[PDB]
Order: C-alpha cells, then structure tokens, then sequence
C-alpha cells in the first residue's frame, strides 16, 4: 500500500469495508477487552448513576455486543431497489454476484 | 547408511568402538560399588572412576565463537553448491562428551558425600 | 604461556563455562576508545584459543578536517571501522577503500555531519602489516570528493596490561560470586572506561546489601545505588529500557530518549509518551505528578526533559516505595514525615541516598512492630492544622 | 460519614458552614488533593443535572456525591478521572454530536491499557494480536495476493504463505525452526503435486 | 506393531502420490497395479451379493 | 617443576591424596595410605606416567 506507517494502516483498515471479515477497529476492541477485564458487565458504571447519566445507555451497551462504529454503519443503512447497485459498489466491490 | 560397513572401510573406527566399550564396563563397575553405601566401598567407587578419568584424559576446550559469521541463507546455499563442510565445521562425538559430563559429576558426588541420585 | 586458554583455566581452577563468558568478551579488557590515536586491545583471532594483544596506532594522511575515523577489531583478519564526519558534502555515494584501491565497502547518499557511520570491513594479514591507509571518500554527484584518509599501523603488543585486568575480573567475580554480566553491568555506570577501582567497588558492596535485603535483581539494585537505567542489551536479553518502556510496543510506536519535552500534567492529557511512563510505572496520572514532585523540587512545572537521567530518577523514586510495599501517597506523607522530604533526590549525595534508605527502612520496620498506620504518623507528626470550628 | 471516621467532626462543621474545599475533604478521606482537584472539575465541564458550579461543588451535599461518584469510577478503573472523561466522550451511537475520531479512540484505548497489570496486559495483549491476525489475513487475501493464486480463504492463504496465521498465541516457536516448517510444508504440496 | 518406517514403503508399491521413479526417470502412472489402472469409473450396474 | 603439576586434580595425581574432598568423609589413615598405594600402582601399570 501508500500506507507509511503503522497508526495509519489501522486508520485504513478501519473503515475496509469491502473485505470478509474487517473492518476491525483496533483502538475499540483495545477499550472493550480492558472494560471486560477491570469491570465486568459495567456493574460498576450501572452502580454510578450521575456517570451513566453522561453516557447514551445504548453507546455503554454497544460495547458489550461488540459493535464497531463502522460495524453500526454498515448494519444501520438502508437497503432498497435504486441504491443496492451502488451500495453494492461500496460493500463488495469487484466480486461478481453469480 | 550401513554402520560396519563404513567402519569396514576404516578400521580407526572399531578402536574406538573398543574404547568406549571399555569406559562402559569401567563406568558400570563404579556404578555398582558406589550401590553400596558402606565407608569401604565408597573408596573402590572413587578408585574405578579415576581409572576410567585418566582414560580419557583432558577434557578437550572448544572456542566459544569463531570464523562463522552469521551469513545470509542465500549465501550459504551458493557456497554450499559450488559442485556442507564448506562453510559449516565438525562437532564432537555428543557421546564422548556425556562420558566427562558423567563421569565429572559423579566424582563431584563422591567428593561431596552425596548418593548417586544426589541426595545427600 | 599464560595467554593459553587452557593453561589460565588450570591455573585459577576455574570451570569451562566461567571462562567462556570471560574471554568470550575479552575486547572489553582493552581500552574502550582511543587514546593519543593509540587503541590497545586482546583479539581473539582463536583458531587456537590464544589471546594477542595488538597496537593500533592511527595517523591522520588527508583531509582530517573532513572527519574522525576509528578501528575496532574483533577477530582474524575482521574489524569494525567507526567514522564520524566533521564537515558536510553531498555524496552520490560514500566510497571506502583500503589505500585507495581495493573497495571494502560503498554507502550511498550523503553521509551526514556528526554521525558515527560503521562498516564491519576486512583487513588481511598482507594488508595489516604495512602500515596501511585506509581511503574513505564522500563522492559527490559531481564526481567531486571529499577523499579524507589516514593510515592505521597494526602492532603486535605485549599482554601485561591485558592479563592484570583479567586477573582483576576473575578475583573479583569469584569473591563476590557474581556473575560476570552483571559485574560489567556495574563497571559500566561508573567509567566508560571498564576499569575496576576504589569507586565501583564501593558499590559492588551496596548491590550485594540490597539483592540481599530487598530480593530484587541487579538491575533494581543499580537503580537503588544512583546508577542511570543502561540501554545497552547484555547476554542476548532485552536491554532493562528495552524491557521497562519498549515492550509490548505501543500503537506500534518506538520510544527512546529524545531532545522533546514531556508534559507530567495530570490534566494536561499528554500524548502517547506520557502513557508510556505510566504504563512503566503502573501508576495513574495524579500519583504520577505526585512522585515528579517528591523527586525534584526545582521543577516548578509538569513538563521535563526526556532525557535518561529524569527517567533514572522517575525510577528511583518509584522504586522506594515499591520495595517497602507502600505506594506513592504513604511514600510523601512518609518522607514529610521523617523531616528529608524537603532534601531533592535528583541532587542527592550517595552517602545521602544510602542515609535516606536506611531511615525509611527503619521507620517502617518501627510501624510494622507497632500496628500503626502510615496516616496515624502523619496525624501524630503534623503541623498544618485546619482552621474550622467544631 | 462514617468513613470519614475521627475527622467527621470537622468535617461536618465545615459542611454546615459553606467552608468545605478540596484541600480538607482530600485530606479527611485520605486521598490525594490533585485527585479531588480534577474531578472537581471534569465534573464542572461535563453537563450534568442537577448542574454543578464552583459556588456549590462543595457546598450542596449532591455536588459532593457526584464528585465522589466520580473519584470512585476513576479507581475503579485504576486510571486518573481524565481517563473516565475520556472514556464518556465515547458516545458513538447517536446522531446528536459528532463521532469520535481514531485518535479519540487511540488515547481512550492507551489510558485504558496503561492501568493494566502484568497478567492482565498478557491476557489483553494475546486476545489483540489474535484479532489482528484474523483481519490482516482477510484483507491480504482481498486486497494484496495475486489473483494468478485462486487464494479464497483463511486456509488457503495458509497454504500459500506456509505460515500459520490461525494458530493462538499461546504457542511458541524458534525463528529458524519455523523456517525450516515452512519450507517442509512447500516441498510437501511440491512432491504430491498438488501444485 | 507401529513400524511406520516398513508399513509406508510396503503400501507405497500399490499406490504413491508422489509417483514412482525407474532408472531415474518419473513415470506417468499413480497406481502400480494393472487392473487398477485400467479400470477408471464404475460400471453402470454393482455385483448384488 | 619436573612434574608439570598445573592444578588441582594433578596434584591430586601427584601427591596421591584428595585434597578437594569435602570434610564429611571420614577414612582410617591406613586404609586411606592403602587408596594411595593403589592409585600410585595402578597409574604406573597404564603407562600414564
């Protein structure tokens, strides 16, 4: 690739959308493998209501069900006849349908 | 691929096939006296090791680091195809070797009134 | 005869592993840099085992303005030249040759000014009994040149001045039992030069007290004695910066001392170097400005330099309260407590540090015996009183 | 008020009068005053309700659990409350501000990771590389292996590389050793001519 | 009786992947037996028995 | 310096006592006199000196 360094092949392959099993958002899956570790199930968090009052409660659980932010873009967008032949462009690229 | 047959060849190979089936009986007969653990036949245990000692005489020494100089694979290949010994040395018997790392810490046991499993 | 290998194995009774880590480094036992152009060293060249201590004499030929050149052998007929340029020209290449005529080795670009350029050339037997040249020359896109040489004569010396540092390690090792890693672990962070003396052996005696008393490693202890953190890697382990600052890397980013300036801020929120020093020292970013606190008291802001020696004494303050199992909070209120808190570890004596570690010692040792706790000091031995009505 | 222990009693009075500050209520509860400091005001900056403002961080008794909420979370995590204002900019799933940026997400991940100890950063350290190795793979097969190799899977590229990529971390190997599996594995395939 | 060495030469003169040399040469065919080399697909019909 | 006596275990050889033997060991003086004798005459028969 152009990629010069290590921080900005991460960047790039954070959003690789075309690929099988990316993107991987490395910098999200470090925050929720320490948060499994130093406080499991967040019952510290949920025991602390002025802080979970700042968060959006779906933005804490998120990080349970493992969704990436990229992850959430691809699994939000609306699919419908007149975008899927472009969105098509956008999610697998070069690899024909049959 | 034949062992008799290569020393066949070069009989210098049976003298020391002789050899160290002498340091084998001598090493067992130590072994046997040193079983028993009476003041007497410790002393027949010492004496039958350093017969077999002077035997084998000085441990040879081995320069830790040489001419070898840690080359490129791709080098090695090509020297070693001019058509191994070109470029890579002969190591010592691994056997011979063990008979003075055996032989060493036994008498290391007997000076050291320890037992033959090491317990004092 | 001495110089045999086997006959000085005889002759100390030592075993075939003791020696190899002797004369498997045995360049260290010469001098370390030239001196009047002279370098005087042991060389291996061990076809046989045998040690020959060679004169290498440089003499300046053309050009020394350009640079300064330098020759360090480590076996038959192979040597490592170090050279570091004075002045800058653009080279298409770097050119080296013995004399000017056969080629040893070519670099391309410019070499730079002010940096030690190296290349593990050979110098045959025909080669290093003339007093030979050795030809570097920057060549310019131009084909221009700035040519510099002189001429390195190769003597063969007498063994004297090797066989009595030797001698000097061997006694020393076998006293101490120590092994020799660590003993050239120790001379280092006193002389550049690896010469045993009055003051490395003061402290060989203190790294023996503390790997006793505290059961922590060489390197700590060196640490505890007022010695900076060695980025050199010793016996094919990681180096002890290596180890505390570099692995696992992070965010695939290498640190190392440089001339930038880090922020201990806790609310500054630094970049990753700060969490490098945080991630080292296992401590949060509070208790972090606490200990650059406690260390120095001159440094009126958060931000210092990143040198080694800041980060020496980072360390050993850390390392204070870690070998007494309290952290950074009882180790403040403590030293307020004793009445040195005032005294600055960066600019401390070494009789000084060794007072100060013997006191926190006993002062905890007193706590333990009586069930009391660090706060209850400080409450008994405070002076600040608050000022509210109850 | 019964952790505060022997100092309640000031501390009390204090509270009764609109006295109490950082400095006294750090030293009643045995922590560090910097620590109080700047919870105090990561609280101010961030919104909650009710507010909380210099005049009442210390005077109302819900500013003050707030705080210590706050300083609670924070040690917890065993990480500096910067850490926690971090962690809480973090909202990624709304449409109502702007989605942090990976470098938001790089400095969040590092502060998070230097409170680790040993065990754990070793424990943390396998699960990453292992996750990585999945997504290097997939994007090598994707993006970067010569279409003339039908390369089409995880296992395939395995075969074609001669290196384990699915393997866990757990396992350790010598470089030259695993050179020399690498080139077993080729004259295999070689020999059977399944190449 | 785990003698692997014996058992693999011993079944590779019936079949070998990696093929059969004679007088230095590589021989096209895979299986060392006549019939087994000549009969490449089933019959349209098994023996019932 | 006719006997090329180098280190300890030759003079061991030499003086036909152990010297590094630990101080555990006790022996009657003359069966240890009887342990020189043997080794002295069996060093001979080999030829080693």
């Amino acid at each position: 690739s152009k990629l010069e360094n290590y921080t900005k092949v991460m960047e790039m392959l954070s959003t690789f959308r075309p690929s099988g099993a990316t993107p991987y958002h490395d910098a999200y899956e470090n925050v929720r493998e320490v948060i499994q570790l130093q406080d499991p199930g967040l019952e510290q968090l949920n025991a602390s209501p002025a802080i979970a009052g700042l968060m959006h409660q779906a933005s804490l659980l998120g990080i349970n069900a493992s969704i990436s932010p990229e992850l959430f873009n691809i699994l939000t967008e609306e699919i419908t006849e007149g975008n899927a032949e472009e969105l098509y462009k956008k999610n697998f690229g070069n690899i024909e349908p049959a | 691929v034949d062992p008799d047959a290569v020393a066949q060849h070069d009989p210098m190979h049976y003298k020391v096939s002789t050899f160290m089936r002498t340091l084998d009986l001598l090493i067992a007969r130590g072994d046997h006296a040193y079983r028993q653990l009476e003041r007497d036949t410790l002393n027949e245990a010492k004496m039958w090791y350093m017969q077999a000692l002077h035997l084998l005489g000085d441990k040879p020494y081995l320069p830790l680091s040489t001419t070898w100089s840690d080359p490129r694979l791709d080098r090695a290949a090509d020297i070693t195809t001019q058509n191994l010994t070109d470029l890579f040395l002969p190591q010592i018997n691994e056997v011979m070797m063990n008979y003075w790392q055996t032989l060493a810490q036994r008498v290391y046991n007997l000076r050291h009134n320890l037992s033959i499993d090491g317990q004092p | 005869s001495l110089a045999m290998p086997e006959y000085l194995k005889r002759y100390y009774n030592l075993s075939d592993e003791e020696l190899s880590q002797f004369i498997g480094k045995a360049s260290n036992f010469g001098q370390q840099e030239y001196s009047n152009n002279q370098l005087i060293t042991p060389v291996v060249n061990s076809s046989d085992g045998t040690v020959k201590v060679y004169r290498i004499t440089r003499e300046y030929t053309t050009n020394a303005y350009q640079m300064d050149v330098e020759l360090f052998p480590f076996g038959g007929e192979n040597y490592r030249l170090d050279y570091k340029f004075k002045n800058f020209y653009n080279a298409s290449y770097l050119s080296i040759k013995l004399n000017d005529k056969r080629e040893l080795v070519r670099t391309e670009g410019a070499p730079q000014v002010n940096i030690e350029y190296s290349a593990n050339i050979t110098l045959n037997t025909a080669d290093i009994s003339q007093p030979f040249e050795i030809g570097l020359t920057r060549v310019l896109p131009s084909g221009s040149w700035a040519y510099a040489a002189a001429k390195f004569t190769v003597e063969e010396y007498n063994q004297y001045s090797f066989l009595l540092k030797l001698n000097k390690a061997i006694r020393l090792s076998r006293a101490t039992e120590l092994s020799p890693t660590i003993l050239e672990g120790i001379v280092r962070s006193v002389n550049l030069q690896l010469d045993i003396n009055t003051d490395v052996l003061g402290k060989v005696f203190l790294t023996k007290y503390y790997m006793q008393r505290y059961a922590i490693h060489a390197e700590t202890a060196l640490i505890l004695c007022n010695a900076p953190i060695s980025q050199r890697s010793y016996d094919n382990q990681p180096s002890q910066f290596d180890r505390l600052f570099n692995t696992p890397l992070l965010n695939g980013q290498y640190f190392s001392t440089g001339d930038e300036e880090i922020d201990l801020n806790s609310g500054s929120t630094g970049d990753w170097r700060k969490t490098i020093l945080k991630r080292a020292f296992n401590i949060d970013d509070v208790s972090l400005f606490r200990l650059l606190k406690i260390t120095d008291h001159d440094n009126k802001d958060g931000k210092i330099k990143n040198n080694l020696k800041n980060l020496s004494n980072l360390y050993i303050g850390k390392l204070l309260a870690d070998i007494h199992q309290l952290t950074i909070d009882e180790l403040d209120l403590l030293l307020i407590a004793v009445g040195e808190g005032k005294t600055n570890l960066s600019a401390i004596s070494d009789k000084q540090l060794a007072t100060l570690i013997r006191k926190l010692n006993t002062i905890t040792s007193w706590l333990h015996t009586q069930k009391w706790s660090v706060f209850q000091l400080f409450i008994m031995t405070s002076t600040s009183y608050n000022k509210t009505l109850t | 008020v019964n952790a505060l222990g022997e100092k309640a009693s000031s501390v009390l009075a204090a509270f009764e009068a609109n006295s109490l500050t950082a400095e006294q209520l750090a030293d009643a509860m045995n922590l560090d005053a910097n620590l109080l400091l700047q919870a105090s005001i990561q609280a101010q900056n961030h919104q909650h309700l009710p507010p909380v403002t210099p005049e009442n961080a210390f005077s109302s008794w819900t500013s003050i659990n707030t705080i210590l909420q706050w300083v609670n979370v924070a040690q917890q995590l065993n990480v500096a409350p910067q850490g926690v204002s971090a962690l809480v900019g973090l909202d990624y799933i709304q449409s109502m501000k702007e989605t942090p940026t990976y470098a938001q997400w790089e400095n969040a991940a590092g502060v998070l990771t230097a409170g680790l100890n040993s065990q754990q950063a070793n424990t943390l350290h396998a699960f990453l590389d292992e996750s990585r190795s999945a997504a290097l793979s997939t994007y090598y097969i994707r993006q970067v292996a010569k279409a003339a190799a039908a390369i089409k899977s995880r296992d395939d590229l395995y075969q074609y590389l001669l290196i384990d990529n699915q393997v866990s971390a757990a396992i350790k190997t010598t470089r030259i050793a695993e050179a020399i599996a690498s080139i077993q594995l080729y004259v295999n395939r070689a020999l059977e001519n399944v190449e | 009786e785990q003698n692997f060495d014996e058992a693999n030469r011993w079944l590779k003169y019936v079949w070998s992947p990696s093929g059969y040399i004679v007088h230095g040469q590589i021989q096209n065919y895979q299986w060392n037996v006549r019939p087994l080399l000549e009969d490449t697909s089933w019959n349209s019909d098994p023996l019932d028995s």
